[PDB]
Protein backbone atom coordinates (compact mmCIF):
# COMPACT_ATOMS: atom_id res chain seq x y z
CA UNK A 1 0.00 0.00 0.00
CA UNK A 2 2.89 2.31 0.98
CA UNK A 3 5.57 0.39 -0.50
CA UNK A 4 8.60 2.82 -0.84
CA UNK A 5 11.41 3.02 -3.56
CA UNK A 6 13.86 3.22 -0.37
CA UNK A 7 12.75 -0.32 0.53
CA UNK A 8 13.26 -1.72 -2.29
CA UNK A 9 17.49 -0.93 -1.70
CA UNK A 10 17.03 -2.84 1.65
CA UNK A 11 15.19 -5.64 -0.09
CA UNK A 12 18.21 -5.94 -2.48
CA UNK A 13 20.72 -6.06 0.62
CA UNK A 14 18.79 -8.89 1.85
CA UNK A 15 18.22 -10.75 -1.38
CA UNK A 16 22.55 -10.30 -1.83
CA UNK A 17 22.50 -11.71 1.80
CA UNK A 18 20.57 -15.29 0.80
CA UNK A 19 22.31 -15.80 -1.94
CA UNK A 20 25.39 -15.67 0.49
CA UNK A 21 23.62 -18.16 3.12
CA UNK A 22 23.00 -20.49 -0.09
CA UNK A 23 26.21 -20.76 -0.89
CA UNK A 24 27.75 -21.61 2.64
CA UNK A 25 24.52 -23.85 3.08
CA UNK A 26 25.83 -25.50 -0.12
CA UNK A 27 29.04 -25.99 1.65
CA UNK A 28 27.39 -27.27 5.21
CA UNK A 29 25.54 -30.19 2.77
CA UNK A 30 29.23 -31.35 0.89
CA UNK A 31 30.36 -31.63 4.49
CA UNK A 32 27.31 -33.90 5.93
CA UNK A 33 28.05 -36.11 2.75
CA UNK A 34 31.45 -36.04 2.99
CA UNK A 35 31.09 -36.86 6.89
CA UNK A 36 27.79 -39.75 5.58
CA UNK A 37 30.81 -41.28 3.53
CA UNK A 38 33.55 -41.35 5.88
CA UNK A 39 31.01 -42.64 8.60
CA UNK A 40 29.66 -45.69 5.76
CA UNK A 41 33.40 -46.10 4.32
CA UNK A 42 36.13 -48.40 4.50
CA UNK A 43 38.18 -46.46 6.91
CA UNK A 44 39.93 -48.32 10.17
CA UNK A 45 39.22 -46.25 13.13
CA UNK A 46 42.47 -44.26 13.27
CA UNK A 47 41.99 -43.33 9.67
CA UNK A 48 38.61 -42.44 10.25
CA UNK A 49 39.40 -40.02 13.25
CA UNK A 50 42.01 -38.22 10.55
CA UNK A 51 39.49 -38.24 8.18
CA UNK A 52 36.39 -36.52 10.79
CA UNK A 53 38.90 -34.22 12.63
CA UNK A 54 39.84 -32.92 8.52
CA UNK A 55 36.49 -31.71 8.32
CA UNK A 56 37.35 -29.50 11.23
CA UNK A 57 38.65 -27.08 10.08
CA UNK A 58 36.47 -26.68 7.62
CA UNK A 59 33.24 -26.94 9.43
CA UNK A 60 35.17 -24.11 11.35
CA UNK A 61 35.35 -22.19 8.08
CA UNK A 62 31.21 -22.76 7.73
CA UNK A 63 30.89 -21.37 11.27
CA UNK A 64 32.87 -18.40 10.99
CA UNK A 65 31.29 -17.42 7.18
CA UNK A 66 27.53 -17.55 8.49
CA UNK A 67 28.56 -15.72 11.83
CA UNK A 68 30.42 -12.61 9.49
CA UNK A 69 26.63 -13.06 7.54
CA UNK A 70 25.15 -12.43 10.67
CA UNK A 71 27.51 -9.52 11.37
CA UNK A 72 26.34 -7.77 8.02
CA UNK A 73 22.96 -8.30 8.63
CA UNK A 74 23.55 -6.23 12.29
CA UNK A 75 24.63 -3.47 10.15
CA UNK A 76 20.94 -2.59 8.82
CA UNK A 77 18.41 -0.19 10.40
CA UNK A 78 15.23 -1.10 9.32
CA UNK A 79 12.13 1.47 10.08
CA UNK A 80 8.86 -0.02 11.77
CA UNK A 81 7.12 0.93 8.36
CA UNK A 82 9.43 -1.48 6.42
CA UNK A 83 7.08 -4.69 7.29
CA UNK A 84 8.79 -6.76 4.37
CA UNK A 85 12.14 -5.74 4.96
CA UNK A 86 11.94 -6.79 8.71
CA UNK A 87 9.97 -9.48 7.94
CA UNK A 88 13.01 -10.93 4.92
CA UNK A 89 15.74 -10.20 8.03
CA UNK A 90 14.17 -11.82 10.59
CA UNK A 91 13.59 -15.19 8.21
CA UNK A 92 17.35 -15.16 7.08
CA UNK A 93 18.83 -14.68 10.80
CA UNK A 94 16.39 -17.81 11.80
CA UNK A 95 17.50 -19.77 8.70
CA UNK A 96 21.60 -18.88 9.64
CA UNK A 97 20.79 -19.66 13.51
CA UNK A 98 19.31 -23.10 12.18
CA UNK A 99 21.95 -23.91 9.84
CA UNK A 100 24.78 -23.04 12.90
CA UNK A 101 22.31 -25.56 14.84
CA UNK A 102 23.37 -28.02 12.41
CA UNK A 103 27.37 -26.76 12.06
CA UNK A 104 27.26 -27.15 16.18
CA UNK A 105 25.81 -31.15 15.56
CA UNK A 106 28.49 -31.60 13.03
CA UNK A 107 31.34 -30.58 15.74
CA UNK A 108 29.93 -32.91 18.92
CA UNK A 109 29.95 -35.65 16.26
CA UNK A 110 34.24 -35.04 15.20
CA UNK A 111 37.61 -34.59 17.03
CA UNK A 112 35.79 -36.51 19.86
CA UNK A 113 36.89 -38.05 23.36
CA UNK B 1 58.78 -3.44 -12.44
CA UNK B 2 60.68 -0.80 -13.20
CA UNK B 3 62.70 0.74 -9.61
CA UNK B 4 59.80 3.14 -7.30
CA UNK B 5 60.15 4.98 -4.49
CA UNK B 6 61.21 5.27 -0.87
CA UNK B 7 57.89 4.60 0.80
CA UNK B 8 57.36 4.95 4.75
CA UNK B 9 55.95 2.59 7.20
CA UNK B 10 54.23 2.76 10.32
CA UNK B 11 55.06 -1.19 11.68
CA UNK B 12 52.04 -1.32 14.79
CA UNK B 13 51.34 -3.84 17.49
CA UNK B 14 47.91 -4.53 15.52
CA UNK B 15 47.97 -2.45 12.40
CA UNK B 16 50.25 -1.55 10.30
CA UNK B 17 50.29 1.34 7.37
CA UNK B 18 52.46 2.05 4.56
CA UNK B 19 52.66 5.72 2.42
CA UNK B 20 54.81 7.08 -0.10
CA UNK B 21 55.43 10.56 -0.91
CA UNK B 22 54.64 11.61 -4.68
CA UNK B 23 53.25 15.07 -6.74
CA UNK B 24 54.62 16.92 -3.88
CA UNK B 25 51.85 15.01 -1.43
CA UNK B 26 51.97 11.70 0.83
CA UNK B 27 49.52 9.14 -0.46
CA UNK B 28 48.67 6.69 2.08
CA UNK B 29 48.30 3.08 0.16
CA UNK B 30 45.48 0.97 0.31
CA UNK B 31 46.04 -3.11 0.30
CA UNK B 32 43.92 -5.53 -1.59
CA UNK B 33 40.84 -5.47 0.48
CA UNK B 34 41.28 -1.77 0.81
CA UNK B 35 42.47 -1.34 3.70
CA UNK B 36 43.98 1.87 4.63
CA UNK B 37 45.68 0.21 7.12
CA UNK B 38 46.54 -3.83 7.67
CA UNK B 39 46.75 -6.20 10.66
CA UNK B 40 50.23 -7.10 12.09
CA UNK B 41 48.79 -10.78 12.20
CA UNK B 42 50.78 -13.86 10.65
CA UNK B 43 48.80 -17.42 10.59
CA UNK B 44 50.44 -20.45 9.87
CA UNK B 45 47.98 -23.39 8.21
CA UNK B 46 48.36 -27.06 7.58
CA UNK B 47 48.92 -25.50 3.69
CA UNK B 48 50.09 -21.72 3.52
CA UNK B 49 50.65 -18.29 5.73
CA UNK B 50 48.04 -15.67 5.66
CA UNK B 51 49.17 -12.29 6.30
CA UNK B 52 47.41 -9.35 7.17
CA UNK B 53 43.57 -9.19 6.75
CA UNK B 54 43.80 -12.85 5.44
CA UNK B 55 45.09 -14.11 8.72
CA UNK B 56 43.52 -11.47 11.43
CA UNK B 57 39.63 -13.28 9.29
CA UNK B 58 40.33 -16.69 10.33
CA UNK B 59 41.88 -16.06 13.90
CA UNK B 60 38.75 -17.59 15.30
CA UNK B 61 38.93 -20.65 12.97
CA UNK B 62 43.22 -21.06 14.02
CA UNK B 63 43.70 -19.24 17.36
CA UNK B 64 46.47 -20.92 18.66
CA UNK B 65 48.60 -20.58 14.69
CA UNK B 66 47.56 -17.11 14.54
CA UNK B 67 50.31 -14.91 15.76
CA UNK B 68 50.00 -11.04 16.59
CA UNK B 69 51.43 -8.61 19.02
CA UNK B 70 55.10 -9.38 17.86
CA UNK B 71 55.75 -6.00 18.88
CA UNK B 72 55.57 -6.20 22.31
CA UNK B 73 57.82 -9.20 21.86
CA UNK B 74 61.06 -7.85 19.32
CA UNK B 75 63.94 -6.73 20.64
CA UNK B 76 63.01 -8.49 24.19
CA UNK B 77 65.14 -11.18 26.45
CA UNK B 78 62.01 -13.95 27.50
CA UNK B 79 62.24 -13.01 31.27
CA UNK B 80 61.39 -9.24 30.44
CA UNK B 81 58.36 -8.60 33.00
CA UNK B 82 56.65 -6.94 29.20
CA UNK B 83 56.76 -11.16 27.81
CA UNK B 84 55.89 -12.64 30.97
CA UNK B 85 52.58 -10.37 31.32
CA UNK B 86 51.30 -10.19 27.68
CA UNK B 87 52.10 -14.20 27.03
CA UNK B 88 49.50 -14.57 29.70
CA UNK B 89 46.66 -13.66 27.37
CA UNK B 90 47.67 -14.86 24.17
CA UNK B 91 46.32 -17.90 22.70
CA UNK B 92 49.90 -18.69 20.64
CA UNK B 93 52.80 -20.13 22.40
CA UNK B 94 55.49 -18.19 23.35
CA UNK B 95 58.93 -20.38 24.16
CA UNK B 96 62.76 -19.66 25.17
CA UNK B 97 65.57 -20.44 23.18
CA UNK B 98 68.75 -19.57 25.22
CA UNK B 99 67.18 -16.71 27.16
CA UNK B 100 65.26 -15.32 23.64
CA UNK B 101 61.50 -15.72 23.12
CA UNK B 102 60.16 -17.36 20.24
CA UNK B 103 56.66 -17.83 18.85
CA UNK B 104 55.88 -21.68 18.74
CA UNK B 105 53.11 -22.72 15.82
CA UNK B 106 51.94 -25.29 13.92
CA UNK B 107 53.13 -25.16 10.18
CA UNK B 108 51.96 -27.39 7.32
CA UNK B 109 51.72 -30.10 9.75
CA UNK B 110 55.17 -29.46 11.90
CA UNK B 111 55.79 -27.79 15.04
CA UNK B 112 57.96 -24.29 14.19
CA UNK B 113 59.36 -22.00 16.17
CA UNK B 114 59.97 -18.47 15.14
CA UNK B 115 61.78 -15.10 16.59
CA UNK B 116 59.67 -11.82 17.15
CA UNK B 117 61.52 -10.14 13.65
CA UNK B 118 61.12 -12.85 11.48
CA UNK B 119 56.92 -12.42 11.89
CA UNK B 120 57.42 -8.68 11.88
CA UNK B 121 59.74 -9.05 8.69
CA UNK B 122 56.62 -11.16 7.37
CA UNK B 123 54.35 -8.10 8.08
CA UNK B 124 57.11 -5.80 6.41
CA UNK B 125 56.73 -7.84 2.87
CA UNK B 126 53.50 -7.48 3.00
CA UNK B 127 53.61 -3.78 3.47
CA UNK B 128 56.10 -3.53 0.67
CA UNK B 129 54.03 -5.57 -1.49
CA UNK B 130 51.18 -3.27 -1.04
CA UNK B 131 53.15 -0.32 -2.08
CA UNK B 132 54.57 -2.46 -4.81
CA UNK B 133 50.72 -2.95 -6.04
CA UNK B 134 49.76 0.32 -5.79
CA UNK B 135 52.62 1.60 -7.83
CA UNK B 136 53.46 -0.92 -10.58
CA UNK B 137 57.14 -0.59 -9.37
CA UNK B 138 60.08 -2.60 -7.15
CA UNK B 139 59.73 -1.05 -3.55
CA UNK B 140 63.65 -1.67 -1.35
CA UNK B 141 64.20 1.65 0.52
CA UNK B 142 61.81 2.22 3.10
CA UNK B 143 62.38 4.50 6.66
CA UNK B 144 60.72 2.47 9.09
CA UNK B 145 58.94 3.86 12.86
CA UNK B 146 59.65 2.61 16.53
CA UNK B 147 58.01 3.96 19.79
CA UNK B 148 60.35 6.44 21.66
CA UNK B 149 60.53 3.98 24.35
CA UNK B 150 62.34 1.17 22.59
CA UNK B 151 65.76 0.91 23.79
CA UNK B 152 69.05 -0.54 21.44
CA UNK B 153 68.12 -4.04 21.44
CA UNK B 154 64.07 -3.57 20.74
CA UNK B 155 65.18 -0.35 17.57
CA UNK B 156 68.10 -3.06 16.43
CA UNK B 157 65.49 -5.80 16.09
CA UNK B 158 62.99 -3.89 14.22
CA UNK B 159 65.97 -2.84 11.91
CA UNK B 160 66.93 -6.61 11.28
CA UNK B 161 63.40 -7.16 10.44
CA UNK B 162 63.49 -4.90 7.85
CA UNK B 163 66.46 -6.77 6.68
CA UNK B 164 65.08 -10.21 6.05
CA UNK B 165 62.21 -8.53 4.46
CA UNK B 166 64.75 -7.51 1.73
CA UNK B 167 64.25 -3.62 2.70
CA UNK B 168 67.40 -1.38 2.73
CA UNK B 169 66.29 0.45 5.89
CA UNK B 170 66.83 4.45 4.93
CA UNK B 171 66.13 5.30 9.23
CA UNK B 172 64.58 3.96 11.89
CA UNK B 173 62.99 6.93 13.18
CA UNK B 174 60.46 7.71 16.45
CA UNK B 175 57.00 7.30 15.65
CA UNK B 176 56.02 10.96 17.86
CA UNK B 177 58.97 12.58 15.54
CA UNK B 178 57.35 10.99 12.50
CA UNK B 179 54.24 12.69 13.52
CA UNK B 180 55.65 15.84 14.33
CA UNK B 181 56.90 15.76 10.58
CA UNK B 182 53.91 15.39 9.06
CA UNK B 183 52.18 18.48 10.28
CA UNK B 184 55.89 20.28 9.66
CA UNK B 185 56.34 21.20 13.20
CA UNK B 186 60.42 21.53 12.92
CA UNK B 187 59.36 23.82 9.48
CA UNK B 188 57.94 26.51 11.73
CA UNK B 189 59.60 29.92 12.47
CA UNK B 190 60.20 30.81 15.85
CA UNK B 191 62.47 29.56 18.96
CA UNK B 192 62.20 26.05 19.86
CA UNK B 193 59.24 24.49 19.79
CA UNK B 194 57.47 21.93 22.71
CA UNK B 195 55.35 19.60 21.37
CA UNK B 196 52.91 17.00 23.08
CA UNK B 197 52.06 13.93 21.29
CA UNK B 198 48.78 12.44 22.44
CA UNK B 199 48.61 8.71 20.89
CA UNK B 200 45.53 6.08 21.91
CA UNK B 201 44.90 3.45 19.96
CA UNK B 202 42.95 0.20 20.25
CA UNK B 203 45.35 -1.43 23.18
CA UNK B 204 48.00 1.29 24.00
CA UNK B 205 48.18 4.64 25.04
CA UNK B 206 51.41 7.11 24.88
CA UNK B 207 52.08 10.40 25.67
CA UNK B 208 55.76 11.75 24.60
CA UNK B 209 57.10 15.58 24.71
CA UNK B 210 59.55 16.38 21.97
CA UNK B 211 61.19 19.97 21.92
CA UNK B 212 62.38 20.92 18.29
CA UNK B 213 65.48 23.33 18.48
CA UNK B 214 66.79 24.62 14.83
CA UNK B 215 65.23 21.42 13.21
CA UNK B 216 66.41 18.99 15.69
CA UNK B 217 64.18 16.65 17.91
CA UNK B 218 64.26 15.74 21.15
CA UNK B 219 62.63 13.46 23.26
CA UNK B 220 62.44 15.47 26.88
CA UNK B 221 59.51 12.52 28.61
CA UNK B 222 57.43 9.89 27.71
CA UNK B 223 53.86 8.47 29.61
CA UNK B 224 50.97 6.14 29.27
CA UNK B 225 49.23 2.94 29.86
CA UNK B 226 50.20 0.38 27.42
CA UNK B 227 46.63 -1.28 28.21
CA UNK B 228 44.15 1.23 27.98
CA UNK B 229 42.45 1.79 24.28
CA UNK B 230 39.60 1.81 22.18
CA UNK B 231 39.03 -1.91 23.46
CA UNK B 232 38.49 -0.58 26.82
CA UNK B 233 35.35 1.63 25.82
CA UNK B 234 34.04 -0.85 23.26
CA UNK B 235 34.07 -3.09 26.89
CA UNK B 236 32.65 -1.00 28.87
CA UNK B 237 28.81 -0.42 25.82
CA UNK B 238 28.67 -4.19 25.69
CA UNK B 239 28.63 -4.12 29.71
CA UNK B 240 25.95 -1.44 29.43
CA UNK B 241 24.11 -3.79 26.64
CA UNK B 242 24.31 -7.27 28.64
CA UNK B 243 23.11 -5.02 31.87
CA UNK B 244 20.26 -3.25 29.79
CA UNK B 245 19.37 -6.97 28.32
CA UNK B 246 19.11 -8.18 32.30
CA UNK B 247 16.80 -5.01 33.43
CA UNK B 248 14.41 -6.27 30.12
CA UNK B 249 14.02 -9.27 29.40
CA UNK B 250 15.98 -11.39 32.91
CA UNK B 251 18.78 -13.00 30.99
CA UNK B 252 22.48 -13.62 30.58
CA UNK B 253 23.58 -13.53 27.58
CA UNK B 254 27.38 -13.12 28.73
CA UNK B 255 27.61 -16.60 28.51
CA UNK B 256 26.74 -17.17 24.48
CA UNK B 257 30.27 -16.29 22.95
CA UNK B 258 28.47 -15.50 19.86
CA UNK B 259 25.63 -12.75 21.47
CA UNK B 260 28.52 -10.68 23.03
CA UNK B 261 30.40 -11.00 19.29
CA UNK B 262 27.32 -9.64 17.00
CA UNK B 263 26.75 -7.66 20.72
CA UNK B 264 31.04 -6.69 20.87
CA UNK B 265 30.86 -5.70 16.08
CA UNK B 266 27.52 -3.78 16.86
CA UNK B 267 29.17 -1.54 19.60
CA UNK B 268 32.45 -0.80 17.95
CA UNK B 269 31.02 0.19 14.81
CA UNK B 270 28.05 2.65 17.10
CA UNK B 271 30.87 3.74 18.72
CA UNK B 272 32.71 5.44 15.51
CA UNK B 273 28.97 7.06 14.68
CA UNK B 274 28.79 8.75 17.65
CA UNK B 275 32.61 10.37 17.07
CA UNK B 276 29.67 12.06 14.08
CA UNK B 277 26.23 11.80 15.27
CA UNK B 278 24.87 12.62 18.76
CA UNK B 279 22.95 9.09 18.46
CA UNK B 280 23.68 5.58 17.50
CA UNK B 281 21.12 2.79 16.70
CA UNK B 282 21.29 -0.68 17.08
CA UNK B 283 18.84 -3.25 15.84
CA UNK B 284 20.25 -7.67 16.58
CA UNK B 285 17.77 -9.66 15.49
CA UNK B 286 17.16 -12.94 17.37
CA UNK B 287 20.47 -11.87 19.80
CA UNK B 288 19.43 -14.29 22.06
CA UNK B 289 16.97 -17.26 22.84
CA UNK B 290 15.25 -15.74 20.28
CA UNK B 291 14.58 -12.19 21.46
CA UNK B 292 15.35 -8.87 18.97
CA UNK B 293 17.38 -6.62 20.91
CA UNK B 294 16.35 -2.97 18.95
CA UNK B 295 18.05 0.17 20.87
CA UNK B 296 20.28 3.27 21.16
CA UNK B 297 22.67 4.95 22.73
CA UNK B 298 23.24 8.82 22.68
CA UNK B 299 26.68 10.38 22.81
CA UNK B 300 26.35 11.59 26.32
CA UNK B 301 25.47 8.28 27.57
CA UNK B 302 28.88 6.58 25.66
CA UNK B 303 30.58 9.32 27.80
CA UNK B 304 29.61 8.88 31.12
CA UNK B 305 29.96 5.12 30.81
CA UNK B 306 33.72 6.01 29.95
CA UNK B 307 34.07 9.20 31.91
CA UNK B 308 37.29 7.92 34.09
CA UNK B 309 38.83 6.21 31.50
CA UNK B 310 38.58 9.36 29.32
CA UNK B 311 39.30 11.69 31.92
CA UNK B 312 42.56 9.59 33.15
CA UNK B 313 44.35 9.87 29.82
CA UNK B 314 44.90 13.44 31.82
CA UNK B 315 47.15 11.79 34.50
CA UNK B 316 49.71 10.30 32.08
CA UNK B 317 49.79 13.94 30.25
CA UNK B 318 50.69 15.33 33.52
CA UNK B 319 53.32 12.66 34.13
CA UNK B 320 55.08 13.56 30.35
CA UNK B 321 55.26 17.74 31.45
CA UNK B 322 56.21 17.09 35.00
CA UNK B 323 59.47 14.90 33.36
CA UNK B 324 60.05 17.35 30.56
CA UNK B 325 60.31 20.09 33.19
CA UNK B 326 57.67 22.10 31.70
CA UNK B 327 53.84 23.78 32.66
CA UNK B 328 51.07 23.23 29.76
CA UNK B 329 51.02 26.85 29.13
CA UNK B 330 54.86 25.79 27.37
CA UNK B 331 53.44 23.11 25.06
CA UNK B 332 53.41 25.09 21.34
CA UNK B 333 51.75 22.12 19.49
CA UNK B 334 49.61 18.96 20.38
CA UNK B 335 49.24 15.98 17.61
CA UNK B 336 46.53 13.48 17.93
CA UNK B 337 47.28 9.80 16.67
CA UNK B 338 45.71 6.85 16.84
CA UNK B 339 41.85 5.92 15.80
CA UNK B 340 40.33 6.85 18.91
CA UNK B 341 41.82 10.24 19.19
CA UNK B 342 38.85 10.88 16.72
CA UNK B 343 36.44 10.31 19.69
CA UNK B 344 34.91 14.28 20.51
CA UNK B 345 35.05 13.68 24.16
CA UNK B 346 38.71 12.97 24.64
CA UNK B 347 39.84 16.16 22.12
CA UNK B 348 37.62 18.39 24.16
CA UNK B 349 39.30 17.31 27.38
CA UNK B 350 42.81 17.91 26.16
CA UNK B 351 41.63 20.83 24.33
CA UNK B 352 40.19 22.12 27.78
CA UNK B 353 43.53 20.97 29.91
CA UNK B 354 45.20 23.90 27.23
CA UNK B 355 42.45 26.24 27.78
CA UNK B 356 41.07 26.23 24.54
CA UNK B 357 44.52 25.61 22.52
CA UNK B 358 43.73 23.94 18.56
CA UNK B 359 44.95 20.45 18.38
CA UNK B 360 46.74 19.31 15.16
CA UNK B 361 44.18 16.53 13.74
CA UNK B 362 43.71 17.22 10.34
CA UNK B 363 45.86 14.45 9.24
CA UNK B 364 44.39 10.93 9.88
CA UNK B 365 45.25 9.96 13.34
CA UNK B 366 45.77 6.43 12.42
CA UNK B 367 47.75 7.14 9.08
CA UNK B 368 49.90 10.40 10.73
CA UNK B 369 52.83 8.22 11.92
CA UNK B 370 53.34 6.09 8.36
CA UNK B 371 52.84 10.06 6.86
CA UNK B 372 55.80 11.48 8.78
CA UNK B 373 58.14 8.53 7.64
CA UNK B 374 57.32 8.88 3.77
CA UNK B 375 58.19 12.87 3.91
CA UNK B 376 61.42 11.64 5.69
CA UNK B 377 62.06 8.45 3.07
CA UNK B 378 61.39 11.36 0.08
CA UNK B 379 64.08 13.63 2.28
CA UNK B 380 66.84 10.98 2.07
CA UNK B 381 65.97 9.23 -1.58
C1 LIG C 1 34.97 7.86 13.56
N1 LIG C 1 36.05 6.88 13.86
N2 LIG C 1 36.70 6.32 12.71
C2 LIG C 1 37.65 5.35 12.88
N3 LIG C 1 38.28 4.78 11.80
C3 LIG C 1 38.02 4.85 14.20
C4 LIG C 1 38.81 3.91 14.80
N4 LIG C 1 38.58 3.95 16.20
C5 LIG C 1 39.13 2.99 17.15
O1 LIG C 1 40.54 3.07 17.10
C6 LIG C 1 41.11 1.78 17.41
C7 LIG C 1 42.12 1.42 16.35
O2 LIG C 1 43.42 1.25 16.92
C8 LIG C 1 39.93 0.81 17.55
O3 LIG C 1 39.63 0.57 18.92
C9 LIG C 1 38.79 1.54 16.84
O4 LIG C 1 37.51 1.17 17.35
C10 LIG C 1 37.65 4.95 16.49
N5 LIG C 1 37.06 5.42 17.64
C11 LIG C 1 36.18 6.41 17.47
N6 LIG C 1 35.79 6.98 16.34
C12 LIG C 1 36.34 6.51 15.16
C13 LIG C 1 37.31 5.49 15.25
CL1 LIG D 1 45.32 4.88 -2.29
Amino acid sequence: GSNSPQEEVELKKLKHLEKSVEKIADQLEELNKELTGIQQGFLPKDLQAEALCKLDRRVKATIEQFMKILEEIDTLILPENFKDSRLKRKGLVKKVQAFLAECDTVEQNICQE
Amino acid sequence: MSKGPAVGIDLGTTYSCVGVFQHGKVEIIANDQGNRTTPSYVAFTDTERLIGDAAKNQVAMNPTNTVFDAKRLIGRRFDDAVVQSDMKHWPFMVVNDAGRPKVQVEYKGETKSFYPEEVSSMVLTKMKEIAEAYLGKTVTNAVVTVPAYFNDSQRQATKDAGTIAGLNVLRIINEPTAAAIAYGLDKKVGAERNVLIFDLGGGTFDVSILTIEDGIFEVKSTAGDTHLGGEDFDNRMVNHFIAEFKRKHKKDISENKRAVRRLRTACERAKRTLSSSTQASIEIDSLYEGIDFYTSITRARFEELNADLFRGTLDPVEKALRDAKLDKSQIHDIVLVGGSTRIPKIQKLLQDFFNGKELNKSINPDEAVAYGAAVQAAILS
